[PDB]
């Protein structure tokens, strides 16, 4: 008979358990006897305190490195303001150690965790190369709760030794199962923000990860976009509880919060994950949380049935993260077949924007090809344009089966004149999809400015298998 | 950039 765990502060982990529904389905997990054993997690941040009473019984020095100073020693940089407590706080929430009569307990707190250091400093693209390849036969899972600001007029993703870096981690990683990399999906949402305009989250190769308040809410920091996949839960309003977790100066806290904290709960049930399956796939991973996130009581206006019957939101992905059907489904999890890509270019000639444009294009999907795609993973629309007010713009793109992906919502205060240069626009939301027929493309000036410009370049480019398919739900 |  499975105890749960005696941390003081377990009680207030509203999120991991309770009678009442509203959680992420944790100890039905540790019920079957996952809690992280053998998983290596490590935070991407501002370092990690090591010896924490709540993480140092966990830590892994091989899951870990200072880039900043270029050390192996993640400790965190202590300051007046404490600023540099925040990788420790998402730590704590993977793999804080249970039972042992200090603060909570970490998501899968018995795997191994470790911190690299590299936000403490300038962090250049070689800095975020160096954290994203760290040990990769070592580290099974990577934690990102950061990325470009969030002021609601950048674009910005990973530069080429960082892409380098996710495409050598999903390829040669953990065996040459991949990498996991997991991403906070933003905090702009007072700014109107698009986590499409974020390279790290609009990347195939992360799991970018929105939040719900404890009363099923988008918060208030929440960015709406089609390339987030899922959600855990964070804080909300005054009224609703917050995160618990290890605090910097060997403290606990019980308000962590925002975009941050979303991304280590889903690294931990990742973790739990890969103990019911060691074998799985990055791409395999991505499947089990589309089959088994829950919508229920999410509350959003944009909740749509896609081609397969899976409901799917902007402001959520698929839905929490459910930590109990995620493991029961990993352990029979048969591989994926090797990814497929077909590359459409879907233009003959640049088409002017003016107040609408719609593009429609029936495609194939490379038929006849080994690359032949029938069940659709991600799907991108990389776009060239240029358009004299970037944030005027809306941009949509519908699927054969009828699903209509937000690639970009207004952003009021992106003045940019300097358009999309082959911006890959990632979906999540036509997953397991025959991708064959006919494609739409709208872009619209959202404002009553005469507003100018031209598309000069429309890839659409699928990913997918050809093979595996569920009865859709 | 990057920012938590
Ligand atoms: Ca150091
Ligand atoms: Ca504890
Ligand atoms: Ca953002
Ligand atoms: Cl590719
Ligand atoms: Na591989
Ligand atoms: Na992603
Ligand atoms: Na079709």
């Amino acid at each position: 008979v499975y105890q749960e765990p005696t941390d003081p502060k377990f009680p207030q982990q509203w999120y991991l358990s309770g009678v009442t529904q509203r959680d992420l389905n944790v100890k039905a997990a540790w019920a079957q006897g996952y809690t992280g054993h053998g998983i290596v997690v490590s935070i991407l941040d501002d370092g990690i305190e090591k010896n924490h009473p709540d993480l140092a019984g966990n830590y892994d020095p091989g899951a870990s490195f200072d880039v900043n100073d270029q050390d192996p020693d993640p400790q965190p940089r202590y300051t007046q303001m404490n600023d540099n407590r925040h990788g420790t706080r998402c730590a704590g929430e993977v793999a804080a150690v249970a039972n042992n009569g200090v603060c909570g307990v970490g998501v899968a707190y018995n795997a191994r965790i470790g911190g690299v250091r590299m936000l403490d400093g300038e962090v250049t693209d070689a800095v975020e190369a160096r954290s994203l390849g760290l040990n990769p036969n070592h580290i099974h899972i990577y934690s990102a709760s950061w990325g470009p600001e969030d002021d609601g007029k950048t674009v910005d993703g990973p530069a080429r030794l960082a892409e380098e870096a996710f495409f050598r981690g999903v390829s040669q990683g953990r065996g040459g199962l991949g990498s996991i990399f997991v991403w906070a999906s933003g905090n702009g949402g007072r700014e109107h923000d698009s986590c499409n305009c974020d390279g790290y989250t609009n990347s195939i190769y992360t799991l970018s990860i929105s939040s719900a308040t404890q009363f099923g809410n988008v918060p208030w920091y929440s960015e709406a976009c089609s390339s987030t996949l899922a959600t855990t839960y964070s804080s909300g309003n005054q009224n609703e509880k917050q995160i618990v977790t290890t605090d910097l100066r060997q403290k606990c806290t019980e308000s962590h919060t925002g975009t941050s904290a979303s991304a280590p709960l889903a690294a931990g049930i990742i973790a739990l994950t890969l103990e019911a399956n060691k074998n799985l796939t990055w791409r395999d991973m991505q499947h089990l949380v589309v089959q088994t996130s829950k919508p229920a009581h999410l509350n959003a206006n944009d909740w749509a049935t896609n081609g397969v019957g899976r409901k799917v939101s902007h402001s959520y992905g698929y839905g929490l993260l459910d930590a109990g059907a995620m493991v029961a489904l990993a352990q029979n999890w048969t591989t994926v077949a090797p990814q497929r890509k077909c590359i459409i270019d879907i233009l003959t000639e640049p088409k002017d924007i003016g107040k609408r444009l719609e593009v429609r294009k029936t495609v194939t999907a490379c038929l006849g090809e080994p690359n032949h795609i029938t069940r659709l993973e991600h799907a991108q629309a990389r776009l060239t344009l240029s358009y004299n007010r970037r944030g005027d713009l809306a941009i949509h793109l519908v699927s054969p089966m009828g699903t209509r992906s937000t690639l970009l919502a207004a952003r009021p205060h992106d003045y940019s004149a300097d358009g999309f240069n082959d911006w890959a626009f990632m979906t999540t939301h036509s997953w397991d999809e025959d991708p064959s027929g006919e494609w739409v493309l709208e872009i619209e000036n959202t404002s009553e400015a005469n507003n100018y410009g031209t598309l000069t370049k429309f890839t659409l480019v699928l990913y997918g298998t050809a093979s595996g398919s569920l009865v859709p739900r | 950039x990057x920012v938590k």
